[PDB]
Protein backbone atom coordinates (compact mmCIF):
# COMPACT_ATOMS: atom_id res chain seq x y z
CA UNK A 1 0.00 0.00 0.00
CA UNK A 2 2.55 2.69 1.00
CA UNK A 3 -0.25 3.97 3.04
CA UNK A 4 0.91 4.35 6.86
CA UNK A 5 -1.11 4.42 10.57
CA UNK A 6 0.23 5.54 14.00
CA UNK A 7 -1.73 4.09 16.70
CA UNK A 8 -1.77 4.81 20.92
CA UNK A 9 -3.16 2.05 22.71
CA UNK A 10 -4.45 3.33 26.67
CA UNK A 11 -5.41 0.59 28.93
CA UNK A 12 -6.48 1.97 32.36
CA UNK A 13 -7.55 -0.85 35.08
CA UNK A 14 -9.14 -0.88 38.90
CA UNK A 15 -8.22 -3.63 41.26
CA UNK A 16 -9.94 -2.67 44.42
CA UNK A 17 -7.62 -3.51 47.56
CA UNK A 18 -4.38 -3.51 45.42
CA UNK A 19 -3.44 0.37 45.01
CA UNK A 20 -5.04 2.96 42.66
CA UNK A 21 -5.72 2.00 39.04
CA UNK A 22 -2.77 1.09 36.36
CA UNK A 23 -2.85 3.00 33.51
CA UNK A 24 -0.59 1.76 30.21
CA UNK A 25 0.01 3.04 26.95
CA UNK A 26 2.19 1.69 23.80
CA UNK A 27 2.05 3.55 20.40
CA UNK A 28 2.87 1.85 17.46
CA UNK A 29 3.70 2.87 13.81
CA UNK A 30 2.42 0.06 11.94
CA UNK A 31 3.28 -2.95 13.19
CA UNK A 32 6.28 -1.52 15.19
CA UNK A 33 5.78 -0.27 18.52
CA UNK A 34 7.64 2.28 19.40
CA UNK A 35 6.82 4.00 23.09
CA UNK A 36 5.61 2.31 26.23
CA UNK A 37 4.35 4.06 29.08
CA UNK A 38 3.45 2.21 32.28
CA UNK A 39 2.39 3.93 35.79
CA UNK A 40 3.64 0.99 37.45
CA UNK A 41 6.99 1.25 36.97
CA UNK A 42 9.45 2.47 39.64
CA UNK A 43 9.93 6.30 37.64
CA UNK A 44 7.38 6.18 35.55
CA UNK A 45 8.22 7.63 32.10
CA UNK A 46 7.75 7.62 28.64
CA UNK A 47 10.44 5.17 27.50
CA UNK A 48 11.30 4.35 23.62
CA UNK A 49 10.69 0.80 22.40
CA UNK A 50 12.65 1.02 18.72
CA UNK A 51 15.64 3.01 17.68
CA UNK A 52 14.60 5.44 15.46
CA UNK A 53 12.63 7.04 18.24
CA UNK A 54 15.54 7.12 20.73
CA UNK A 55 17.16 10.28 18.93
CA UNK A 56 14.16 12.40 20.20
CA UNK A 57 15.12 14.89 22.79
CA UNK A 58 14.29 15.80 25.87
CA UNK A 59 11.46 18.12 25.78
CA UNK A 60 10.04 15.46 23.25
CA UNK A 61 10.21 12.95 26.31
CA UNK A 62 9.12 15.25 29.05
CA UNK A 63 5.92 16.09 27.15
CA UNK A 64 5.23 12.44 26.55
CA UNK A 65 6.10 12.06 30.36
CA UNK A 66 3.81 14.37 31.56
CA UNK A 67 1.14 13.69 29.30
CA UNK A 68 1.03 10.63 30.57
CA UNK A 69 1.13 11.21 34.75
CA UNK A 70 -1.78 13.38 33.69
CA UNK A 71 -3.51 10.78 31.82
CA UNK A 72 -3.33 7.66 34.72
CA UNK A 73 -5.04 10.44 37.15
CA UNK A 74 -7.66 11.67 34.64
CA UNK A 75 -8.07 7.93 34.06
CA UNK A 76 -8.48 6.85 37.56
CA UNK A 77 -11.34 9.54 37.91
CA UNK A 78 -13.17 8.42 34.26
CA UNK A 79 -13.37 4.64 36.40
CA UNK A 80 -14.87 5.83 39.13
CA UNK A 81 -17.30 7.97 36.47
CA UNK A 82 -18.12 4.37 34.44
CA UNK A 83 -18.55 2.76 37.81
CA UNK A 84 -21.07 4.82 38.85
CA UNK A 85 -23.08 5.05 35.27
CA UNK A 86 -23.21 1.45 35.56
CA UNK A 87 -24.44 1.52 39.47
CA UNK A 88 -21.52 -0.99 39.77
CA UNK A 89 -19.83 -2.32 43.16
CA UNK A 90 -16.76 -1.01 44.30
CA UNK A 91 -15.17 -4.42 44.35
CA UNK A 92 -14.92 -5.60 41.24
CA UNK A 93 -12.13 -5.13 39.07
CA UNK A 94 -13.19 -3.21 35.13
CA UNK A 95 -11.00 -2.15 32.12
CA UNK A 96 -11.17 1.24 30.16
CA UNK A 97 -9.47 0.97 26.80
CA UNK A 98 -8.74 3.57 24.23
CA UNK A 99 -6.76 3.89 20.52
CA UNK A 100 -6.61 7.11 18.66
CA UNK A 101 -4.49 7.91 15.62
CA UNK A 102 -4.67 8.76 11.97
CA UNK A 103 -3.79 7.16 8.54
CA UNK A 104 -1.78 8.57 5.73
CA UNK A 105 -1.19 7.61 2.58
CA UNK A 106 1.34 7.16 0.08
CA UNK A 107 2.16 11.25 -0.05
CA UNK A 108 1.41 11.83 3.81
CA UNK A 109 -1.93 13.00 3.70
CA UNK A 110 -4.40 11.70 6.10
CA UNK A 111 -6.69 9.27 4.56
CA UNK A 112 -8.76 9.26 8.12
CA UNK A 113 -8.57 9.92 12.22
CA UNK A 114 -9.80 7.56 14.83
CA UNK A 115 -10.64 7.29 18.27
CA UNK A 116 -12.69 4.77 19.84
CA UNK A 117 -13.22 3.61 23.18
CA UNK A 118 -14.18 0.17 25.36
CA UNK A 119 -15.20 -0.31 28.84
CA UNK A 120 -14.73 -4.11 30.20
CA UNK A 121 -14.01 -5.07 26.59
CA UNK A 122 -17.34 -3.30 25.08
CA UNK A 123 -17.45 -0.77 23.12
CA UNK A 124 -18.04 2.64 24.45
CA UNK A 125 -18.10 5.83 22.16
CA UNK A 126 -15.88 6.75 19.14
CA UNK A 127 -15.21 9.58 17.33
CA UNK A 128 -17.50 9.23 14.05
CA UNK A 129 -15.17 9.40 10.64
CA UNK A 130 -16.02 13.33 10.42
CA UNK A 131 -14.08 14.12 13.52
CA UNK A 132 -16.79 16.46 14.70
CA UNK A 133 -19.68 14.28 15.84
CA UNK A 134 -19.52 11.26 18.84
CA UNK A 135 -21.35 7.77 18.73
CA UNK A 136 -22.47 6.29 22.28
CA UNK A 137 -23.40 3.01 22.36
CA UNK A 138 -25.56 3.80 25.41
CA UNK A 139 -27.25 5.67 27.66
CA UNK A 140 -24.03 5.70 29.70
CA UNK A 141 -21.50 6.67 27.16
CA UNK A 142 -24.49 9.46 26.30
CA UNK A 143 -23.31 10.94 29.38
CA UNK A 144 -19.48 10.69 28.61
CA UNK A 145 -21.06 12.34 25.41
CA UNK A 146 -23.00 15.38 26.86
CA UNK A 147 -19.85 16.41 28.78
CA UNK A 148 -17.45 15.96 25.51
CA UNK A 149 -19.76 18.31 23.92
CA UNK A 150 -19.30 20.61 26.21
CA UNK A 151 -15.80 20.26 26.78
CA UNK A 152 -15.27 20.59 23.19
CA UNK A 153 -13.29 17.59 22.38
CA UNK A 154 -14.05 16.67 18.92
CA UNK A 155 -12.68 19.77 18.02
CA UNK A 156 -9.46 18.86 20.19
CA UNK A 157 -9.42 15.82 18.11
CA UNK A 158 -10.04 16.94 14.67
CA UNK A 159 -6.94 19.63 15.77
CA UNK A 160 -4.75 16.70 16.74
CA UNK A 161 -5.55 14.05 13.94
CA UNK A 162 -5.06 16.87 10.88
CA UNK A 163 -1.83 18.67 11.98
CA UNK A 164 0.37 16.83 15.07
CA UNK A 165 -0.53 13.52 14.25
CA UNK A 166 0.43 13.32 10.79
CA UNK A 167 3.13 16.02 11.02
CA UNK A 168 4.64 13.43 13.67
CA UNK A 169 3.93 10.06 12.00
CA UNK A 170 5.60 11.57 8.88
CA UNK A 171 8.50 12.43 11.15
CA UNK A 172 8.73 9.14 12.34
CA UNK A 173 8.69 7.39 8.64
CA UNK A 174 11.36 9.57 8.03
CA UNK A 175 13.46 8.81 11.18
CA UNK A 176 12.30 5.26 10.64
CA UNK A 177 12.37 5.15 6.78
CA UNK A 178 15.30 1.72 6.80
CA UNK A 179 12.53 -0.49 8.69
CA UNK A 180 9.07 1.50 8.69
CA UNK A 181 9.59 1.51 5.31
CA UNK A 182 10.73 -1.92 4.56
CA UNK A 183 8.70 -4.57 3.23
CA UNK A 184 10.56 -7.64 4.19
CA UNK A 185 8.70 -10.99 1.92
CA UNK A 186 7.66 -14.18 3.52
CA UNK A 187 9.78 -17.12 3.66
CA UNK A 188 7.48 -20.17 2.27
CA UNK A 189 7.37 -23.39 1.74
CA UNK A 190 4.67 -26.62 2.01
CA UNK A 191 4.79 -29.59 4.33
CA UNK A 192 3.42 -32.96 4.47
CA UNK A 193 1.81 -34.63 7.31
CA UNK A 194 0.22 -38.00 6.93
CA UNK A 195 -2.95 -38.65 8.79
CA UNK A 196 -3.84 -42.19 7.72
CA UNK A 197 -3.60 -44.05 4.41
CA UNK A 198 -6.49 -41.94 2.89
CA UNK A 199 -5.62 -38.48 3.77
CA UNK A 200 -3.17 -36.20 4.66
CA UNK A 201 -1.84 -32.78 5.93
CA UNK A 202 -0.48 -29.80 3.48
CA UNK A 203 0.11 -27.31 5.51
CA UNK A 204 1.71 -23.81 3.84
CA UNK A 205 4.46 -21.52 6.03
CA UNK A 206 4.95 -18.05 5.85
CA UNK A 207 7.61 -17.24 7.76
CA UNK A 208 9.87 -13.50 8.51
CA UNK A 209 7.66 -11.24 6.84
CA UNK A 210 6.45 -7.57 7.98
CA UNK A 211 4.73 -6.23 8.00
CA UNK A 212 1.70 -8.49 9.37
CA UNK A 213 -0.76 -8.25 7.11
CA UNK A 214 -0.66 -11.02 4.14
CA UNK A 215 -2.58 -13.39 2.48
CA UNK A 216 -2.48 -17.52 2.62
CA UNK A 217 -5.39 -19.41 0.74
CA UNK A 218 -5.61 -23.15 -0.42
CA UNK A 219 -7.28 -23.68 -4.08
CA UNK A 220 -8.23 -27.22 -5.07
CA UNK A 221 -8.10 -27.35 -8.65
CA UNK A 222 -7.95 -23.52 -8.87
CA UNK A 223 -11.13 -22.53 -6.29
CA UNK A 224 -10.97 -21.48 -2.96
CA UNK A 225 -10.85 -23.94 0.07
CA UNK A 226 -11.68 -21.30 2.71
CA UNK A 227 -14.28 -23.32 4.62
CA UNK A 228 -11.70 -26.24 4.69
CA UNK A 229 -8.52 -24.20 5.30
CA UNK A 230 -7.24 -24.06 9.27
CA UNK A 231 -5.77 -20.70 9.87
CA UNK A 232 -3.14 -19.98 12.86
CA UNK A 233 -3.92 -16.29 13.92
CA UNK A 234 -0.74 -14.23 12.72
CA UNK A 235 1.94 -14.56 15.37
CA UNK A 236 5.27 -12.13 16.07
CA UNK A 237 8.81 -13.74 15.93
CA UNK A 238 10.08 -11.57 18.55
CA UNK A 239 12.61 -10.08 15.61
CA UNK A 240 9.59 -7.24 14.40
CA UNK A 241 8.77 -10.29 11.77
CA UNK A 242 5.65 -12.04 12.02
CA UNK A 243 4.77 -15.88 10.92
CA UNK A 244 1.38 -18.01 9.70
CA UNK A 245 0.37 -20.69 8.15
CA UNK A 246 -2.85 -22.41 6.06
CA UNK A 247 -3.26 -26.20 6.12
CA UNK A 248 -5.53 -28.08 4.20
CA UNK A 249 -6.84 -31.87 4.67
CA UNK A 250 -6.45 -33.86 1.59
CA UNK A 251 -7.16 -37.29 0.03
CA UNK A 252 -3.77 -38.91 0.18
CA UNK A 253 -2.53 -39.09 -4.08
CA UNK A 254 -4.81 -36.02 -5.17
CA UNK A 255 -2.22 -33.36 -3.50
CA UNK A 256 -1.38 -31.91 -6.82
CA UNK A 257 -4.38 -30.68 -7.28
CA UNK A 258 -3.41 -28.31 -4.51
CA UNK A 259 -2.23 -24.71 -4.46
CA UNK A 260 -0.79 -22.43 -1.95
CA UNK A 261 -1.43 -18.65 -2.56
CA UNK A 262 0.78 -15.96 -0.66
CA UNK A 263 -0.01 -12.13 -0.85
CA UNK A 264 2.33 -9.72 1.19
CA UNK A 265 3.75 -6.19 0.11
CA UNK A 266 7.19 -7.58 -0.30
CA UNK A 267 6.93 -9.77 -2.68
CA UNK A 268 7.59 -8.24 -6.42
CA UNK A 269 4.62 -10.57 -7.31
CA UNK A 270 2.14 -13.06 -5.92
CA UNK A 271 3.28 -16.54 -5.12
CA UNK A 272 2.22 -20.28 -5.90
CA UNK A 273 3.35 -23.13 -4.36
CA UNK A 274 2.66 -26.62 -4.42
CA UNK A 275 3.95 -29.59 -2.76
CA UNK A 276 7.42 -31.15 -3.91
CA UNK A 277 8.07 -34.73 -1.87
CA UNK B 1 -18.62 -7.86 31.99
CA UNK B 2 -18.15 -10.95 29.34
CA UNK B 3 -14.85 -12.21 29.54
CA UNK B 4 -12.67 -14.31 26.82
CA UNK B 5 -11.05 -17.03 27.19
CA UNK B 6 -6.70 -16.97 25.46
CA UNK B 7 -5.61 -18.48 22.78
CA UNK B 8 -1.88 -20.15 22.59
CA UNK B 9 0.42 -20.80 20.21
CA UNK B 10 4.34 -22.37 21.22
CA UNK B 11 6.99 -22.02 18.56
CA UNK B 12 10.09 -20.99 18.02
CA UNK B 13 11.98 -17.69 16.22
CA UNK B 14 13.75 -19.71 13.74
CA UNK B 15 13.09 -23.25 12.48
CA UNK B 16 14.14 -25.43 15.16
CA UNK B 17 17.71 -27.34 15.03
CA UNK B 18 19.30 -29.48 17.54
CA UNK B 19 22.62 -27.57 19.26
CA UNK B 20 22.01 -24.12 18.21
CA UNK B 21 20.55 -21.17 20.03
CA UNK B 22 17.08 -19.83 19.33
CA UNK B 23 13.94 -17.91 21.13
CA UNK B 24 10.81 -20.03 22.90
CA UNK B 25 8.24 -18.14 21.88
CA UNK B 26 4.18 -17.87 23.77
CA UNK B 27 1.67 -15.75 21.92
CA UNK B 28 -1.23 -15.70 23.83
CA UNK B 29 -4.27 -13.42 22.41
CA UNK B 30 -7.62 -12.77 22.19
CA UNK B 31 -8.49 -12.33 25.91
CA UNK B 32 -10.10 -10.29 28.46
CA UNK B 33 -9.98 -9.11 31.22
CA UNK B 34 -6.11 -8.25 30.85
CA UNK B 35 -4.43 -10.47 34.32
CA UNK B 36 -2.88 -13.69 33.05
CA UNK B 37 -0.09 -15.80 33.68
CA UNK B 38 1.86 -16.98 31.49
CA UNK B 39 5.02 -19.92 32.32
CA UNK B 40 7.00 -21.39 29.71
CA UNK B 41 8.34 -25.14 30.69
CA UNK B 42 11.16 -26.59 30.30
CA UNK B 43 10.90 -30.89 30.86
CA UNK B 44 8.02 -29.71 33.40
CA UNK B 45 9.85 -26.90 35.22
CA UNK B 46 8.92 -23.33 35.84
CA UNK B 47 11.81 -21.39 33.44
CA UNK B 48 13.55 -18.44 35.80
CA UNK B 49 14.41 -15.87 32.72
CA UNK B 50 11.30 -15.28 30.90
CA UNK B 51 10.74 -11.78 28.90
CA UNK B 52 7.45 -10.30 27.66
CA UNK B 53 5.77 -7.79 25.22
CA UNK B 54 4.15 -4.71 26.52
CA UNK B 55 0.14 -5.37 27.01
CA UNK B 56 -1.28 -4.36 24.06
CA UNK B 57 -4.91 -4.93 21.96
CA UNK B 58 -6.30 -6.23 18.88
CA UNK B 59 -9.46 -4.31 16.87
CA UNK B 60 -11.74 -6.21 18.80
CA UNK B 61 -10.36 -5.23 22.29
CA UNK B 62 -9.13 -8.44 23.03
CA UNK B 63 -5.39 -8.41 24.62
CA UNK B 64 -2.29 -10.29 23.54
CA UNK B 65 1.31 -10.93 24.65
CA UNK B 66 4.22 -12.26 23.85
CA UNK B 67 6.32 -14.14 25.98
CA UNK B 68 9.48 -15.76 25.06
CA UNK B 69 13.31 -16.81 26.62
CA UNK B 70 16.41 -17.66 24.62
CA UNK B 71 17.07 -21.08 24.49
CA UNK B 72 19.10 -24.29 22.78
CA UNK B 73 16.86 -27.27 22.16
CA UNK B 74 18.09 -31.11 21.88
CA UNK B 75 16.49 -34.18 21.10
CA UNK B 76 15.96 -34.21 24.38
CA UNK B 77 14.14 -31.32 26.26
CA UNK B 78 10.82 -30.64 25.84
CA UNK B 79 9.21 -27.61 26.00
CA UNK B 80 5.96 -26.22 27.20
CA UNK B 81 3.85 -22.95 28.10
CA UNK B 82 1.36 -23.30 30.94
CA UNK B 83 -1.18 -20.34 30.63
CA UNK B 84 -3.61 -19.53 33.46
CA UNK B 85 -6.55 -16.53 33.06
CA UNK B 86 -10.34 -15.97 34.41
CA UNK B 87 -11.82 -18.17 31.93
CA UNK B 88 -9.52 -21.12 32.52
CA UNK B 89 -10.67 -23.58 35.33
CA UNK B 90 -6.78 -24.57 35.48
CA UNK B 91 -3.76 -24.13 33.88
CA UNK B 92 -3.68 -25.50 30.50
CA UNK B 93 -0.58 -26.73 28.83
CA UNK B 94 0.66 -26.15 25.65
CA UNK B 95 3.14 -28.23 24.07
CA UNK B 96 6.21 -27.08 22.19
CA UNK B 97 5.34 -28.92 18.81
CA UNK B 98 8.78 -29.21 16.90
CA UNK B 99 8.07 -31.34 14.29
CA UNK B 100 6.04 -28.14 12.98
CA UNK C 1 3.43 11.94 19.82
CA UNK C 2 0.10 11.43 22.50
CA UNK C 3 -2.60 13.97 22.38
CA UNK C 4 -3.18 16.19 25.23
CA UNK C 5 -5.13 15.30 28.12
CA UNK C 6 -8.38 16.08 27.79
CA UNK C 7 -11.85 15.53 29.47
CA UNK C 8 -12.56 12.20 31.59
CA UNK C 9 -15.04 10.15 30.83
NA1 LIG D 1 -6.22 -29.73 -10.72
NA1 LIG E 1 -7.20 -13.06 34.56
Amino acid sequence: MGSHSMRYFYTAMSRPGRGEPRFIAVGYVDDTQFVRFDSDAASPRMAPRAPWIEQEGPEYWDRETQISKTNTQTYRESLRNLRGYYNQSEAGSHTLQRMYGCDVGPDGRLLRGHDQSAYDGKDYIALNEDLSSWTAADTAAQITQRKWEAAREAEQWRAYLEGLCVEWLRRYLENGKETLQRADPPKTHVTHHPISDHEATLRCWALGFYPAEITLTWQRDGEDQTQDTELVETRPAGDRTFQKWAAVVVPSGEEQRYTCHVQHEGLPKPLTLRWEP
Amino acid sequence: MIQRTPKIQVYSRHPAENGKSNFLNCYVSGFHPSDIEVDLLKNGERIEKVEHSDLSFSKDWSFYLLYYTEFTPTEKDEYACRVNHVTLSQPKIVKWDRDM
Amino acid sequence: TVAASGHSY
